[PDB]
């Protein structure tokens, strides 16, 4: 029962940023690596860089360097803990970064690039 | 590194819809189907091998550096944006409608 | 023609299994504990043998990482729990000028029930955090702590791993074996080399260097997630150092239970760092420059950063000397793009308050090693991980601990024996 | 159980050397001899020599033994049984007498008395 | 003769193999040399070794070649098992070859060379019967 | 024959029970598929096993039966023991029945059996000497 969860849309202006969230449930959240995918109309699905829970490791998409930080916020106690938060922050934003933002995550913790679960989508608009 | 054609397919509930990609690199290609609206979804990955909840109707088939995707049937619902995938890359996409 | 079936019994032939493999000696891991290590290692030659490696499907990797892991907790389970120690702390700046390592007293609990103490320690800034001055250790909203015992050793001891009886280890003498494919050269032993388990970050330390050239790893080179592995072929010296001369104060707390805390800094305030020859740093990232361009194209330009973000552990050179944990800024060491004395210094912090690994339910609480620290260490390895057309950088990571006893495990594989073998030929029994 | 592919039909003339290859596959190449065999036009088929590509020892006919170069290279590792190797061909003194095609030849078994026994042969490369 | 050593000939025929067959019968059981990490997985260890090294002489016992190194018996040899002559076997393939190729039949075999044991200690309780 | 499985002959004739030996050998010891309840308790199931079927080829081997399924021997059928018939006993009563009525003398005959066999090899031993 995987599921990704994240944050409402937002409207943003120009020299601004961003901050969304991406609450998983249902898997180890250290055990397998998130992404962070924009959908713009018009263009090609633009892959961001993916996270690591493990220690934080990350992984920036060229385009986007020096612009984009991804964090993560797992919870620390052992009752429901099974759940992570990867955030994901661009700043400097332009009008070009207007676009649905998605997270997501491989089949298998095995191999990373096979997105079988998405998230519902965060609307921004620049 | 990935050309994907067509950029539309204008079909009808009933013919087959067949999208190729072409990739300069050799790896393990997938493909997603978006409808209006709704959140992408897995149909193939790893170049043939059909996803879970996937109709028969749906195959992917290789030979050398291109993969194609075909629907055995089209209804109402398969209409939509296709896209393939290798690595961090997605095609253009292919509304078919 | 005349052909019946007849068993064999001592054959050699053996299949890919998985055992639990027993540890050899000649501290944390108790190597006292492990079978005396046979001064004679067997060795002996398969010749004519090829045999398929992965040493990323590899278990003795999987069964290590768990069996240091299940030594850590094994070793602190008598040790002092710093519980009391989660009380409002008093803090100042210690007498400088950046203020880092910070003064605090407490209100501390004694060996009588009824009575308190106004005792004070030094604490660097990482191991506290502000309530609003008032602060706290760092752990108490997460976990426990249990402190260090200071009578165990932080040294890595070279640990023999050897498979059971009918079982078997396979090595492979390719010295130019990347990690998977079919090792030509195979040889059989009873027991793996002497591995330190050596925690590392970024920079494998004092590990084992390879023969001929410089080798890299990474089970698919052109999957960007997946941690590079690069093998030195020579020693690039490291020294680090922590200059400043401590003192270890012991506070009663209760029946037996005495915390070490750090009294106060004898002489001169100075700054933990470490250095490595700039030249002896440039002409071995040329050398692995030189095999990046066998996977990547004899044109690329390749760059050098530093890392992206993520935790403090991955972020920075961390590791051990004289028994504290550095964290060092390799920023300094990751900056060159290629295309066709010296003293390169990384300020390194410190930090007391660790979880290792990466598990989330307990801290450790080291205890503040007496006098002045530094360590002398080779870097062997290292832990890469790259970045859309034709120019590849590359950063640092450290994300997964157990991809350092891999780049020491990649020699091996396990077997076990069937000795069970049936053929025929041309014999019958009597009547 | 495996291939023997050569090179091509490369026609010179008297005086010359030439070059023939013989590419492996499907076995195990350092397990077995690699005899060489040619059928002129002149005379029938003639034994040339064989060479062990373990063992790195030749034994070749005294009717060749100054003419022919006979070597090996290495072979490429393809699983625990299977491999790709390589051996290699070339004459001295060449003549129109010479003219034939050529062959390479894996050796029969790995022990016994029949070693070096020409089995699995290759296609045939055309000379002069 | 060579002492090529434990497993000394896993790349060699399945016939210079077969006369060096008490050197992995020593080592498939070694030998001699409380609580802790390493001291309850050693002795776990230990007891795998002697339960695995049990069944392969208990196999050996109910088959009639309880102490046999090499042993023949009256199994013949079916054709669809291996319809490989025997110089093609034995100066040729490994060992390690040879249990690729057997590995699917390696079950009905055992199973023949049970039956052929005690419908021989059987036939001779009744040829010590008078 | 009808493979009736193990011990599917226990309510059967020792007649018949006698020839299906190699079922109930092989079930003896089973085979091979850390620190908790069953963790500890199925280790000392296992070394258990091995102990008790060790006793049991132990015996055998003592006796010159070590390799075998059914063994015949020189001590002669004492009628103190059972003085029954050899047609009322294979043809009637079971192994169960059998040993109910052996549960007495069962000790003295292991000991019979020992003596038996050392006094055989020794006999051996000099008709060697020369
Ligand atoms: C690894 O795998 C390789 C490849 O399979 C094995 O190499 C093969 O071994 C077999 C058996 O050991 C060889 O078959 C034998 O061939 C000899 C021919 O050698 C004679 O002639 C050679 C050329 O004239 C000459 O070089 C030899 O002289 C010695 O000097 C060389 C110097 O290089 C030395 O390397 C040699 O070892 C020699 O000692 C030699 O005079 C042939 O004489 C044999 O026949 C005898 O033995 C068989 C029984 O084996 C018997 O039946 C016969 O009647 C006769 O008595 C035998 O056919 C084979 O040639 C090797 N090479 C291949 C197959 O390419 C190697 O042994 C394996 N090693 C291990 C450790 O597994
Ligand atoms: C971390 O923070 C703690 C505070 O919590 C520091 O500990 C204190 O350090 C100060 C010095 O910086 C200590 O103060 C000194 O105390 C000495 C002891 O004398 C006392 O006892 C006699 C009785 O025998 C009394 O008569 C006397 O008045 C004191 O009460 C004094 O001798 C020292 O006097 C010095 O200063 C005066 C005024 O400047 C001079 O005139 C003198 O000549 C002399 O030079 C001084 O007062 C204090 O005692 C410490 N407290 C405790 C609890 O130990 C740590 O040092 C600090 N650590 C770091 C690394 O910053
Ligand atoms: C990488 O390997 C290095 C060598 O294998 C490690 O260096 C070792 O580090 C430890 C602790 O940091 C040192 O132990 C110290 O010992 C000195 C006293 O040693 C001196 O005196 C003895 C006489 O008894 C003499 O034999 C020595 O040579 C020294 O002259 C004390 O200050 C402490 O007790 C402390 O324990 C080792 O001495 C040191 N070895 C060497 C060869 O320098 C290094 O730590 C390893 N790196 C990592 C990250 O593990
Ligand atoms: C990365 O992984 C892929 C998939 O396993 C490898 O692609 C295979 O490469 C071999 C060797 O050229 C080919 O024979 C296969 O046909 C390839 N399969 C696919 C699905 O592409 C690739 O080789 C790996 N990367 C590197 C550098 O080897
Ligand atoms: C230790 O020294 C640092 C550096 O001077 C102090 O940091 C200051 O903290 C105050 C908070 O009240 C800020 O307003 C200043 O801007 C900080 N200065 C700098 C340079 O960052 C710190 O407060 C000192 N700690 C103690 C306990 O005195
Ligand atoms: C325990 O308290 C610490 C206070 O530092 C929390 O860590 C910080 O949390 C805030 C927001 O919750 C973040 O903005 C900081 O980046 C965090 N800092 C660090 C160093 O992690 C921590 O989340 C608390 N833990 C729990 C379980 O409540
Ligand atoms: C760091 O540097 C070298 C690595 O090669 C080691 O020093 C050499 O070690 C070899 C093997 O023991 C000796 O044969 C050489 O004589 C040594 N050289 C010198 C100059 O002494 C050294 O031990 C390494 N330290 C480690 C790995 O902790
Ligand atoms: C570090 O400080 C300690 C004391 O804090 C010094 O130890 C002293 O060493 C001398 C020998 O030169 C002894 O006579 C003293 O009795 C020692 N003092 C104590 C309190 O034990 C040590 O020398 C200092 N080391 C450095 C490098 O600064
Ligand atoms: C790291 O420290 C070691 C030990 O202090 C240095 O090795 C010394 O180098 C000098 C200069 O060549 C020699 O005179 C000494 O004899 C060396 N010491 C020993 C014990 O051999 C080494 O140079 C330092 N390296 C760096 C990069 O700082
Ligand atoms: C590690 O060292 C580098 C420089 O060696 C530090 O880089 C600084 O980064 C900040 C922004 O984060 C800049 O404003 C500074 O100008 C940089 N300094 C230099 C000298 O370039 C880096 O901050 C250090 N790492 C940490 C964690 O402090
Ligand atoms: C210890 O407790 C007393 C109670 O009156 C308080 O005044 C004092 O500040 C406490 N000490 C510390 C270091 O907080
Ligand atoms: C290791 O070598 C084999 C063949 O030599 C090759 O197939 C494999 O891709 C290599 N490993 C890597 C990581 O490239
Ligand atoms: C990495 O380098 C950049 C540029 O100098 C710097 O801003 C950043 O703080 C550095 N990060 C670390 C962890 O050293
Ligand atoms: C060979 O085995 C088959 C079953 O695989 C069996 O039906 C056949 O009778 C056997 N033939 C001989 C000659 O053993
Ligand atoms: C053993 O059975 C498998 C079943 O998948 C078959 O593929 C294989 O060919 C069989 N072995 C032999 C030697 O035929
Ligand atoms: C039978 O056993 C008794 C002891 O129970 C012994 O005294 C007697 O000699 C034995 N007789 C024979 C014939 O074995
Ligand atoms: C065995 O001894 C007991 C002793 O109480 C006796 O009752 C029983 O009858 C004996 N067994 C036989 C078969 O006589």
């Amino acid at each position: 029962q995987v599921q990704l969860v994240q944050s409402g849309g937002q409207m943003k202006k120009p020299g601004e940023s961003m901050r969304i969230s991406c609450r998983a449930s249902g898997y180890e959240f250290i055990d397998c690596t998130l992404n962070w995918i924009r959908l713009a109309p018009g263009k090609r699905p633009e892959w961001m860089g993916w996270l690591k829970p493990r220690g934080g490791a990350v992984n920036y998409a060229r385009p986007l360097q020096g612009r984009v930080t991804m964090t993560r916020q797992l919870s620390q106690d052992p009752d429901d803990p099974d759940w992570g938060t990867a955030f994901l922050e661009l700043r400097s934003l332009t009008v070009d970064d207007t676009a649905v933002y998605f997270c997501t995550r491989g089949k298998n913790c095995d191999y990373n690039w096979d997105f079988e679960h998405w998230g519902r989508g965060t609307p921004v608009i620049v | 590194v990935l050309t994907q054609s067509p950029g539309t397919l204008s079909l009808s509930p009933g013919e087959t819809a067949i999208i190729s990609c072409r990739t300069s690199q050799y790896g393990s290609l997938a493909w997603y189907q978006q409808r209006p609206g709704q959140a992408p979804r897995l149909v193939i990955y790893s170049g043939s091998t059909r996803a879970a909840g996937i109709p028969d109707r749906f195959s992917g088939s290789r030979w050398g550096p291109d993969y194609n995707l075909t629907i055995s049937n089209l209804e109402s619902g398969d209409f939509g944006v296709y896209y393939c995938q290798q690595y961090e890359f997605f095609g253009q996409g292919t509304k078919v409608q | 023609e005349n052909l019946w079936v007849t068993v064999y019994y001592g054959v050699p032939v053996w299949k890919d299994a998985e055992t639990t493999l027993f540890c050899a000696s000649d501290n944390v891991w108790a190597t006292h504990a492990c079978v005396p290590t046979d001064p004679n290692p067997q060795e002996i030659h398969l010749e004519n043998v090829t045999e398929e490696f992965n040493m990323w499907k590899n278990n003795m990797v999987e069964q290590m990482h768990t069996d240091i892991i299940s030594l850590w907790d094994q070793s602190l389970k008598p040790c002092v729990k710093l519980t009391p120690l989660c009380v409002t702390l008093q803090c100042t700046n210690v007498t400088n000028a950046r203020g880092e390592l910070k003064n605090c007293s407490f209100n501390m609990t004694t060996e009588l029930r009824d009575k308190k103490q106004k005792v004070y320690s030094l604490f660097y800034r990482l191991d506290v955090v502000q309530i609003n001055k008032e602060y706290r250790l760092i752990n108490c909203n997460t976990s426990a702590i249990t402190q260090a015992c200071p009578k165990v050793s932080f040294e890595p001891i070279p640990i023999h791993y050897c498979a059971p009886a009918g079982f078997a280890i396979l090595k492979c003498k390719d010295k130019k074996f990347n990690g998977t494919g079919p090792c030509p050269s195979v040889s059989t032993v009873q027991c793996t080399h002497g591995i330190k388990p050596v925690v590392s970050t970024q920079l494998l330390l004092n590990g084992s260097l390879a023969e001929e050239e410089v080798m890299i790893r990474s089970e698919n080179i052109t999957n960007n997630a997946k941690n590079i592995l690069v093998q030195f072929n020579t020693p690039v010296q490291i020294n680090c150092t922590r200059p400043n001369n401590n003192t270890r104060k012991s506070i009663r707390i209760g029946p037996g239970q005495a915390f070490y805390a750090t009294g106060d800094i004898i002489g001169d305030i100075r700054q933990a760092h470490c250095n490595v020859s700039k030249a002896t740093w440039n002409e071995t990232l040329g050398k692995v420059v030189k095999q990046l361009r066998k996977h990547f194209g004899n044109n690329t330009i390749i760059r050098f950063a530093n890392s992206s973000g993520g935790d403090l552990e991955v972020t920075t050179h961390s590791f051990n000397c004289g028994g504290e944990f550095f964290y060092c800024n390799t920023s300094g060491l990751f900056n060159s793009t290629w295309i066709s004395n010296d003293s390169i210094t990384l300020p390194c912090r410190i930090k007391q308050i660790i979880n290792m690994w990466q598990r989330i339910g307990q801290a450790m609480y080291a205890p503040p090693i007496q006098g002045v620290i530094r360590c002398v260490s080779n870097i062997t390895g290292l832990i890469l991980t790259r970045d859309n057309s034709t120019t590849e950088t590359f950063r640092p990571g450290g994300g997964d601990m157990r991809d350092n006893w891999r780049s020491e495990l990649y020699k091996y594989k396990v077997v076990k024996i069937e000795p069970l073998g049936v053929a025929p030929t041309r014999c019958k029994r009597r009547v | 159980q495996g291939q023997l592919v050569q090179s091509g039909a490369t026609t010179t003339k008297p005086g010359s050397s030439v070059k023939i290859s013989c590419k492996t596959s499907g076995y195990r190449f350092n397990f077995y001899h690699i005899n060489w065999i040619r059928q002129t036009a002149g005379r029938g088929p003639e034994w040339m020599g064989w060479i062990s590509p373990y063992s790195g020892d030749k034994n070749l006919a005294p009717a060749f033994q100054d003419r022919v170069n006979m070597t090996t290279d290495t072979e490429v590792p393809v699983t625990s049984f299977t491999s790709t190797g390589a051996a290699y061909m070339e004459i001295r003194n060449l003549t129109s007498d010479d003219t034939g095609t050529y062959f390479c030849a894996k050796g029969l078994l790995r022990d016994g008395s029949s070693t070096w026994l020409p089995y699995l042969w290759g296609q045939g490369t055309l000379l002069t | 003769a060579v002492f090529l050593g434990f497993l000394g000939a896993a790349g060699s025929t399945m016939g210079a193999a077969s006369m060096t067959l008490t050197v992995q019968a020593r080592n498939l059981l070694s030998g001699i040399v409380k609580l802790t990490v390493w001291g309850i997985k050693q002795l776990q260890a230990r007891v795998l070794a002697v339960e695995r090294y049990l069944r392969d002489q208990q196999l050996l016992g109910i088959w009639g070649c309880s102490g046999k190194l090499i042993c023949c018996t009256n199994v013949p040899w079916n054709s669809s098992w291996s319809n490989r002559n025997l110089s093609e076997i034995w100066d040729n393939m490994t060992w390690l070859q040879w249990d690729k190729e057997i590995s699917n039949y390696t079950q009905i075999i055992y199973g023949l060379l049970e039956e052929s044991q005690n419908q021989q200690e059987k036939n001779e309780q009744d040829l010590l019967a008078l």
